[PDB]
This record gives C-alpha cells, sequence and structure tokens, in this order.
C-alpha cells in the first residue's frame, strides 16, 4: 500500500500479555517487554500507552513492496526486510534481539 | 580432642601451582608492597598456614 | 525504630553503607561483560590472530 | 550519598551493558571485599545474565 497506515506489530505468547510491542514508523522504538493495556489505537495524531515492568529497550533509524520476515530461534529474535509479484530479491538482516522469550501469536496495529 | 595444636595445618593461597611430587616448604607472604591485587602490607596478604 | 547517629558516637555505631551485588547463573543470553583487550595490529608477519 | 533505609532497601537491576570491575578493585575507599567463588581476575573473563 502506498501510504503509512501500518506502522507496528504486537507479539505475545498466551493472551498478548507478553513482550514485543513494536512501533517502527521511521525511528524504530523499543522492543519493550511490558505486558498489556495498550488501549487507544485508531489514528494517533499522540504516542505511548499504559506500561509495566519493561526490561529492554532499543532505538534505531509500479509500487513499493514493504516486505519482512520474522524469526525466533535459539533465544534470538531476528528481522529481515526489503522495500522493493514476480522477480527475485534477497533479504538482508536488520537487528538481532537477545530477548529469548516465547512467541506464539501476533497482531497488527495499523 | 586436645593434642592437635599448631601442628596440623594446610595451605590455602594461590601462586604455588606445583607439579606432581613437589614439596613447597615456604612461608611466602606479600608483606613488601604491590598494586594490582592490593597486597601492600595488610590487604590481600595473610598467613596461608 | 529510628537509628541514632551522631558525629560523636563510637565506631561500632558509626554509619556505614553496604552494597550487595548478586549475579544470576548462566540460564539466559548473556548481557553483562567487561572489556577484553585492545591489542594493536601488525602486517606481513606470521602471527596468531583472534 | 542518598541511600534508602535498611528495612526499605532499593533494588537496582543492571543488565544489557558492559561492566567495569577494575575501578572498584583499584580503589582504597572500600574496606570489605568478601566475594564467594569469584576472584577479581575471574569475573572479568566471563558474562552473566
Ligand atoms: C523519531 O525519533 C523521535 C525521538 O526524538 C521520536 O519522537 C519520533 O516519533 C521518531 N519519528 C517517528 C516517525 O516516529
Ligand atoms: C515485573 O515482573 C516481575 C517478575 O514476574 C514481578 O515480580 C513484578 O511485580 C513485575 N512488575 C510489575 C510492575 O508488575
Ligand atoms: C518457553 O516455553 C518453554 C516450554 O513451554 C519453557 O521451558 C521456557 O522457559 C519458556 N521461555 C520463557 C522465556 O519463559
Amino acid at each position: 500500500e502506498k501510504s503509512n497506515i501500518i506502522r507496528g506489530w504486537i507479539f505475545g505468547t498466551t493472551l498478548d500479555s507478553k513482550t514485543q510491542s513494536l512501533l517502527i514508523v521511521n525511528n524504530a522504538t523499543n522492543v519493550v517487554i511490558k505486558v498489556c493495556e495498550f488501549q487507544f489505537c485508531n489514528d494517533p495524531f499522540r504516542v505511548y500507552s499504559s506500561a509495566n515492568n519493561c526490561t529492554f529497550e532499543y532505538v534505531s533509524q509500479f509500487k513499493n513492496l514493504r516486505e519482512f520476515v520474522f524469526k525466533n530461534i535459539d533465544g534470538y529474535f531476528k528481522i529481515y526486510s526489503k522495500h522493493t509479484p514476480q522477480g527475485f530479491s534477497a533479504l538482508e538482516p536488520l537487528v538481532d534481539l537477545p530477548i529469548g522469550i516465547n512467541i506464539t501469536r501476533f497482531q497488527t496495529l495499523l | 580432642k586436645v593434642g592437635g595444636n599448631y601442628n596440623y595445618l594446610y595451605r590455602l593461597f594461590r601462586k604455588s601451582n606445583l607439579k606432581p611430587f613437589e614439596r613447597d616448604i615456604s612461608t611466602e607472604i606479600y608483606q613488601a608492597g604491590s598494586t594490582p591485587c592490593n597486597g601492600v602490607e595488610g590487604f590481600n596478604c595473610y598467613f596461608p598456614l | 525504630q529510628s537509628y541514632g547517629f551522631q558525629p560523636t558516637y563510637g565506631v561500632g555505631y558509626q554509619p556505614y553503607r553496604v552494597v550487595v551485588l548478586s549475579f544470576e547463573l548462566l540460564h539466559a543470553p548473556a548481557t553483562v561483560c567487561g572489556p577484553k583487550k585492545s591489542t594493536n595490529l601488525v602486517k606481513n608477519k606470521c602471527v596468531n590472530f583472534n | 550519598t542518598r541511600f534508602a533505609s535498611v528495612y526499605a532497601w532499593n533494588r537496582k537491576r543492571i543488565s544489557n551493558c558492559v561492566a567495569d570491575y577494575s575501578v572498584l578493585y583499584n580503589s582504597a575507599s572500600f574496606s570489605t571485599f568478601k566475594c564467594y567463588g569469584v576472584s577479581p581476575t575471574k569475573l572479568n573473563d566471563l558474562c552473566f545474565t
């Protein structure tokens, strides 16, 4: 989609009370370890939400196809990405999170 | 009981890494002055007997 | 009960600060370490590198 | 200089950073060095959680 409607993801193990509350619009924010209570998400034009015992942080920097691959293995969380259907193109790594927690479910913010 | 008195005593400290079948009859104590592991007159230097 | 601390009190009752540091065993990815080495580099000589 | 009371001590969690142990070990302002198992050389050669 040629827009910025989608920005972040939510990951979780049991009832989305687990880690990985992401917000990757431009300046990728922390892959936090808080539990739950995100509340309002319609079209923030605001930031943040209710929080908890956060235990990690991170800050970094035809039509286009924003494509990602998410993996969790050996206690490491890995993300691969590309910006530009037929053809061939490899994916390069972005980060490597040593959080090492179980993930079994995920939803999207939009 | 009572017989053992300053007679049966072993070594506890480092440095001596003797090869098999060696007798380390010594009373080496760093009562001379150093810097890395303290060891000046009183700290990190005792009687290993 | 409140402590009684005065500059004229004895050494046994003198205030003292204690910090206890406890590190957990290896059961998760390591996050705390220390500086290793900063040895210089050489070229065109048979050397052992790490 | 501001520390909490003994009954209400403050717990600080330190992780995801590199720890410098030489500064503590090369300072005479400290008196107690009772550390179990670890020695000043050992703990700088491994990592913890
Ligand atoms: C860029 O980083 C700043 C941090 O100063 C943050 O407030 C801002 O939201 C980031 N940009 C975007 C688009 O999120
Ligand atoms: C954070 O997690 C620990 C371990 O489960 C728990 O004891 C603590 O209460 C939590 N913090 C909050 C604010 O809930
Ligand atoms: C993930 O689940 C397994 C088994 O369900 C458990 O042994 C492990 O401790 C869990 N990981 C975490 C970080 O709790």
